[PDB]
């Protein structure tokens, strides 16, 4: 595989998102780290699919709603940023006010 | 011109009169003073103030600071104020107004070509925490503590050995020398405690001459009157501190006998409430004496719904007790008491207990000293309201009383307040930067000796440092020789004189402890109360002046599930 | 498209050109297999290989560098040898020459 | 005997006339020459050539190399040739024919008992990359860069501090000294840049005397004509390089005023296209001058379908700009221009831009300097075809022009080409071994100073080093004292003379920079074009001799999704 | 008073006559002797024995041990006994009865204020393992080996280079010096082997003078009679050991020719069975000679159902063999023989083979030397029953014979038995503590030079060190300067005299090898058998005195799926 | 658990394979690292089941086909190797030309 440090670091984000994913499935209101991990992993998969940065900046704002996270969480996340390998290389996706 | 207060707060952080909520607690702080000149605040960035000929002057390196923390909201035992913080030669240079005297007024912290900038507007800055109850079970504890905001660690141990699992003791010259050498590899200031349980003075002097800054008396090695007196005699002559974990079994006598053995000499009593160890069930009465500097360990802070259940079994596992044999569970019942556990929270709120510590991996959580201290303050505000010392509609005084528990007081107790413990000029620049929403939980930057040592860091290959995953990673201040220059190894005066640092070829900066014998309860900042406290031998009820001291267990706490992944 | 693929031009490469060669019939008289490398001093190979050791003096196998020739027990075959170059000084092997020639 | 060309290529790697595809791009290289003697190639292994009395001689250590890279296909600015590479005392000894003179002909690289072997048949070997635009935001960047194939890192910073987040400056003697000490812990060659923004010469001289090998002029600290002239004056007298990030705001003047301030003196302009900073919107015209050594940062390389979208928001987040306030987004529009971004790719293909760099975590990706440089070459071949300098049916010249952008040119620009930058005798042995299918993406071996420092490594407990999981792990060349011996800390001549290395007790090998003032655009290998370039103030269109320079955005790129897990 | 044997075993561990099962194998050990005085056992804890004036005396540091392992069940080549172990100055002080002579009888290991305690009741303690067949392919191997219980590693290499992938050779002065410097960073004792394949003595002497403690003769560099004789001549004059990997190809002669070249001189034959390399197919006959110290590498230990299948392909991948070309697979068949692989297990049981080693990442598993050695003993007990030397109803003798294979014998073979190799007074305190259920699989504590270097550690932030996740983590004994003090770098006598340690500025303790030429098969503890062994050239059948030696392949083994996650 | 370094290293391979597994499920053509991780994890589970080395060397060649991976990927993987604890201890499984 010849995994570089950045590929291995992203494995950490993916795993954190698996934890969040299962908890949301149980019907829990996500906390701060769970919310950031879930939305972040969503974007990385979008890039693997070949979606554009423009599409993801918008779609990322519909992963979680205010009713699916604990009180105060939406305000603790003014934005979420993550990079992934798009068909045209690494690009940065910034999702402003992802939770509403 | 004119600017509205809200827009002002968004640009430069809050000012006089504004209030800020500490994380998700009910504690609110109000800015008491602002040392700036409105319109002359320094801000770094494209087209901003800190630029050549503008906010940055023409002075040589010697006439300007190395680092400036701009627009910081300081929270320390002496005040909650807005100001710029200047750091020079790894130490706190000044707290005032930064800039260039050539074009700006009231400049007390000159910024020049040699000045680095840390933008603290909107952030809270505090001194680094000081944990004086460390069991050196593993080196990984230093990173865990550093990340939480603790920059100095005092304790004893040799690794995962039985003696260390149970006591904070680094036994003898060989292990002491070995641990002093290993300390150079850790990113926190360190001081070691030796084994104080012996009735032969020379065996203690040897350890002190080897480098320990204190002696731990622990019941597992025999906390007898003979041992205690011996340790205190040597401490009195070598200017080092003694930490005590008394005779829980009441084997050599009761609490009054131990107090009699101490004989009015200075001593730091560990986990004074008793759950972590000590005369059953009244070791807590020690906080009434002038020569006793009392601290708590953290698993009992604060009293919550699951506390007793976890503790009863924790004690059982830790002491290898057989749960089905009535004779063992009786001793369990004597150590874990709901009565003293609930009272301890109140005693902290009143200032009868002066320090908080962990008791790392020996009935304590190394990364939760700061976090739990604030949870107690929150719970006490909710239950007891404003303290009699409060002024104004804020919790400023309660905040000053509690922050002193893990910063200035432990420093005073162990004779290192001349180097660390608070944000005052001349002290080592061990600072912690916090975002208000994460205060006491997850730091934004942890500075050691003037250099950032650890901080949250996003994707290393990203275009910016913010993309996920963001997790704590060691910075330059934690690397090889830069680390040695930014950390301190504390030694006893005897060791310093004997040339121990040179003999062991210690690479880090060296600091000597002093003033351990002269500190008393009255010296504990905002926590000098000596209550007429009693404990009922049968019911375990704690009373002060006859009134029952107690509190209710929390079902939910702030600084918990909203911040952690697990 | 194949990542890092080669586009080798067709043809052949002539090895050890301009050097003296000779053929020798070799027979393995031992009961265990013997395998000789391309640059080993043929005259000092395993004593079980019967051939004119005198003719092989200063020679090695005329095969692509790094390859070898195997001789199963009782195997007889003709090999082509190419002369050593450089200083033509042989050191090592079975210690029969340890010097020029 | 005779062997077919295909069987030959499989055994010894390709030879004269064979072509090899670089990873999954459309770039093909053709072997120009082979320094071997057919039939005398050295190969290591059971029954192979490198054995006592055969391919290995009887010479003493002094008369043979320490390491030999066998049958390597070299790709450097001077040629694409097949040869053996000899390394002795950590430096490149010879490029030729390896073996034993006792039985083999034309031996120029003697192999003896003291020789280690690295089998490079079927692999491409290149010099280590040199990134001259590093923001020392975190130490983790060094490993990321090393893994990508970059062995030297020049930049400035003190950690995750505001000044460093924005500029490549290590402010003043204290931080400079601290960072030089920390550098000993990192597995790459390092040189630091100080803060050059001051109108008082002595404040710059101090920093140079402390150890910086260059000065960064950044607009955030004030890129004014006074500051620029001051920095250049000191640079001229201390033989150090100046890196520039001009006044984007046009606050002190336009690009012509800045150029006037520079006054024909040597200077390295950072991210000359403008997106990363500089006079809006024509900083790009600087590549026309003889005294300007122009480089690009990597997020804009190459122009792709998502570039503008990500950049507009990246700039917004990085500069704390408010997206809804029309006044801020206007400045955003002035910095990110499709017109200059598309032209930059072409200017690299023509040789008007001479270097590529990252701009690590400040609008740049530290592990993508090499990767992006090749993506541009691929995109330019696809769009523009063969360069006028090409000969034969291959892309050899384009390959030489582009590899020079991150190896020899940055070395020349910063005065370190006497130590590193290319595969030439006498230079430090910083080599990178690549498998053709992974060229420019994931290295097979990264050698620092003659020792392998990092490489892909499989299961540690496996029977062989190849079983999964295979990921990059630090090798012996990255360990303690072996690391110090295999890396260099570059100092200014003044610092070297002042005994800075001894004072700070620096453990690594020391190298001094020289020749920073005498380099000019004409010296940039294969990239010396000085075009008559203009930028329309209104439309932002870039023209050279009146002709419009532009390119089309890529929807898919090589060296991307086929290689990375995320 | 009186206590039942079961309650006694639960409190102090087993005593004379009790048996203990080794992990999940069929091997049972019986306590042969107990050095205690019933009623005077030392136990640490609340209200226990090791307390001031009680089990702890008043002596100064010089008159008491630094560390005491209480109630340990020792398993060493000399006995299986219950006793207390005293450690002083990093070395084994005494094996006896610990305590305070003031109130206890028969005290031979004095405990004082300067004594740390490790509670070993219920645990098995053994010397640290010694692996003499290390390929330094990557530094990560040291941690893997340490965790398994191996504290000394002897081998050669320079990293993931072709020469090292195939042979245990650190070629020449430069690489040798570089590797000696890198060794200071690793938590295990280290000694290096140089390249012994040369017919010029001075080229070998140079390497020895540079620091190697031995020379590896490998067929890949040419295992010719001339080379072998040359290496042995130098070894004879410089008191260093020679390790051999003979001519598998039978290119220079057959096994008898190699033996003739050796000429009765001392030599350590690597992987004597042949699969790992050597004269096909009878290299195994070497174990019959008095001057040959024979060892096995681990992938063939023990013979199991999947062995041949994995080996045939492992050899193919490792040697780059083409599976479809009949000429290559014939050589494959000659090296991997079911006949010799099955016999090897029996030869170990009889004591004809004296050592076990790994052959790390070159047809061997670095973390499975100890584990596989016990699996063989288990398989041999199951198939062959009790050894002729057994006494009583236990496997004590078989256990002593096998533990010697990876502790005392390798130490004797390489001339380092004066420092390490067994639990005897004066030797370096490299000890491994095991819980019986995990013996040979996962250690409870690994001690290096008197300090814990690695051990299982639970949640760092937990109240106790036991909560999950529990995984191996480096302790203080593996940190910077403490590490240097607790590890040894072995040098040849010539290097020690030349001042190599001072020249390279080596930080760790130095030890010199001696007695490598005088060891013979008769000196191998419990493994000195010289059988009249023959191998049929056609069938490959192994016979001793005419009787066929063979065994059956295991389908399931202990110390496997019950313990590992993957 | 007392996880050794090798057990923890394998947790990295397992997680990389989870990423690949989900992407294949989405219908994507796997890339180089995803393919190596997926096939590798398959083998480790086979060993846990008690399958022989001989069986796995063959079965491993049928996890992915040329039509389930990106162009050039089959040629970038001449073989896949992985070790795991079989009932009879650690063994090495080499799958030659796994993708066809
Ligand atoms: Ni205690
Ligand atoms: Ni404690
Ligand atoms: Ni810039
Ligand atoms: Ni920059
Ligand atoms: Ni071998
Ligand atoms: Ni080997």
């Amino acid at each position: 595989m010849e995994l570089t440090p950045r590929e291995k670091d992203k494995l950490l984000l993916f795993t954190a998102a698996l934890v969040a994913e299962r908890r949301l499935a149980r019907g829990l209101k996500l906390n701060y780290p769970e919310s950031v991990a879930l939305i972040s992993a969503f974007i990385m998969e979008g890039a693997r699919d070949g979606k554009s940065v423009a599409s993801l900046m918008e779609e990322g704002r519909h992963v979680l709603t205010r009713e699916q996270v604990m009180e105060g969480v939406p305000e603790m996340i003014p934005d979420i940023q993550v990079e992934a390998t798009f068909p045209d290389g690494s690009k940065l996706v910034t999702v402003h006010n992802p939770i509403i | 011109s004119n600017i509205s207060r809200q827009a002002y707060a968004d640009m430069f952080g809050p000012t006089v009169g504004d209030k800020v909520r500490l994380a998700d607690t009910e504690l609110w702080i109000e800015v008491e003073d602002d040392l700036t000149t409105y319109g002359e605040e320094v801000k770094f960035g494209g087209g901003k103030v800190i630029r050549d000929g503008m906010g940055q002057g023409q002075m040589l390196a010697a006439d300007c600071v190395d680092l400036v923390l701009t627009n910081a909201l300081i929270v320390d035992h002496w005040g909650i104020v807005k100001a710029d913080i200047g750091v020079k030669d790894g130490r706190i240079f000044a707290i005032g107004k930064a800039g260039n005297p050539d074009i700006q007024p009231n400049v007390t912290i000159p910024i020049g070509a040699a000045t680095e900038v840390i933008a603290a507007e909107g952030k809270i800055v505090t001194a680094g925490g000081i944990d004086t109850h460390i069991h050196w079970i593993c080196p990984q504890q230093a990173e865990e503590a550093l990340v939480s905001g603790v920059t100095t660690m005092v304790g004893g141990g040799t690794g995962p050995a039985a003696g260390t699992h149970a006591t904070t003791c680094t036994p003898g010259p060989w292990y002491i020398s070995r641990m002093l050498q290993a300390a150079d590899s850790l990113p926190v200031n360190i001081g070691l405690l030796g084994k104080g349980n012996v009735s032969q003075p020379d065996a203690l002097r040897e350890q002190v001459a080897a480098g320990v800054i204190g002696l731990k008396i622990h019941e597992d090695w025999g906390a007898t009157p003979a041992a205690i007196d011996c340790a205190l005699t040597v401490a009195d002559e070598m200017d080092i501190q003694v930490a005590l974990h008394s005779d829980t079994l009441n084997e050599s006598g009761f609490v009054e006998d131990t107090l009699a053995a101490i004989g009015g000499r200075t001593i730091h009593t560990f986990h004074t409430e008793g759950a972590g160890g000590g005369h059953a069930p009244d070791i807590i009465t020690a906080c009434a004496h002038p020569n006793i500097l009392p601290s708590s360990t953290n698993p009992t802070l604060p009293y919550t719904l699951n506390t007793i259940d976890e503790h009863l079994d924790m004690l059982m596992v830790y002491h290898h007790l057989d749960p089905d044999i009535a004779e063992d569970v009786a001793f369990a019942e004597s150590r874990i008491r709901r009565e003293t556990i609930a009272a301890e929270d109140v005693l902290h709120d009143l200032g009868a207990f002066s320090l908080t510590s962990s008791d790392s991996q020996a009935m304590g959580r190394v990364g939760e000293v700061i976090l739990r201290t604030w949870q107690v303050a929150h719970r006490m505000k909710v239950q007891r309201g404003a303290l009699a010392e409060e002024t104004g509609d804020n919790d400023n005084f309660r905040v000053k009383r509690y922050i002193a528990k893990y910063t200035i007081n432990p420093a005073l107790t162990h004779g290192i307040a001349h180097e660390v413990g608070s944000i005052e000029v001349g002290k080592l620049a061990d600072l912690v930067v916090w975002s208000p929403a994460f205060f006491g939980v997850k730091p934004a930057t942890v500075i050691k000796g003037g250099m950032i040592a650890i901080a949250p860091m996003g994707d290393i290959n990203a275009s910016i440092p913010t993309p996920q995953p963001v997790h704590y990673r060691p910075m330059f201040g934690a690397l090889g020789s830069a680390r040695h220059h930014c950390r301190l190894t504390f030694l006893s005066q005897a060791a310093a004189a004997n040339g121990v640092a040179e003999r062991l070829n210690l690479r880090s900066a060296i600091a000597v402890v002093k003033g351990c014998r002269t500190v008393q309860k009255a010296d504990m900042v905002h926590n000098s109360l000596q209550p007429n406290i009693t404990v009922d031998a049968q019911t375990y009820e704690v009373r002060v002046d006859g009134e029952l001291i107690t509190s209710e267990p929390a079902d939910v706490l702030p600084m918990a599930q909203r911040y952690f992944l697990f | 498209m194949i990542p890092g693929e080669y586009h080798v031009k067709p043809g052949q490469i002539a090895l050890n050109t301009g050097r003296a060669t000779c053929r020798v019939v070799v027979e393995n008289h031992g009961d265990r297999p013997i395998q000789v490398g391309s640059h080993y001093h043929f005259a000092e190979v395993n004593p079980a290989l019967k051939f004119d050791r005198q003719q092989a003096a200063g020679y090695r196998l005329n095969i692509p560098a790094g390859t070898a020739v195997r001789f199963e027990p009782g195997q007889k075959r003709e090999v082509e040898l190419v002369a050593f170059a450089g200083h033509r000084a042989v050191f090592g092997f079975r210690g029969e020459v340890m010097g020029p020639l």
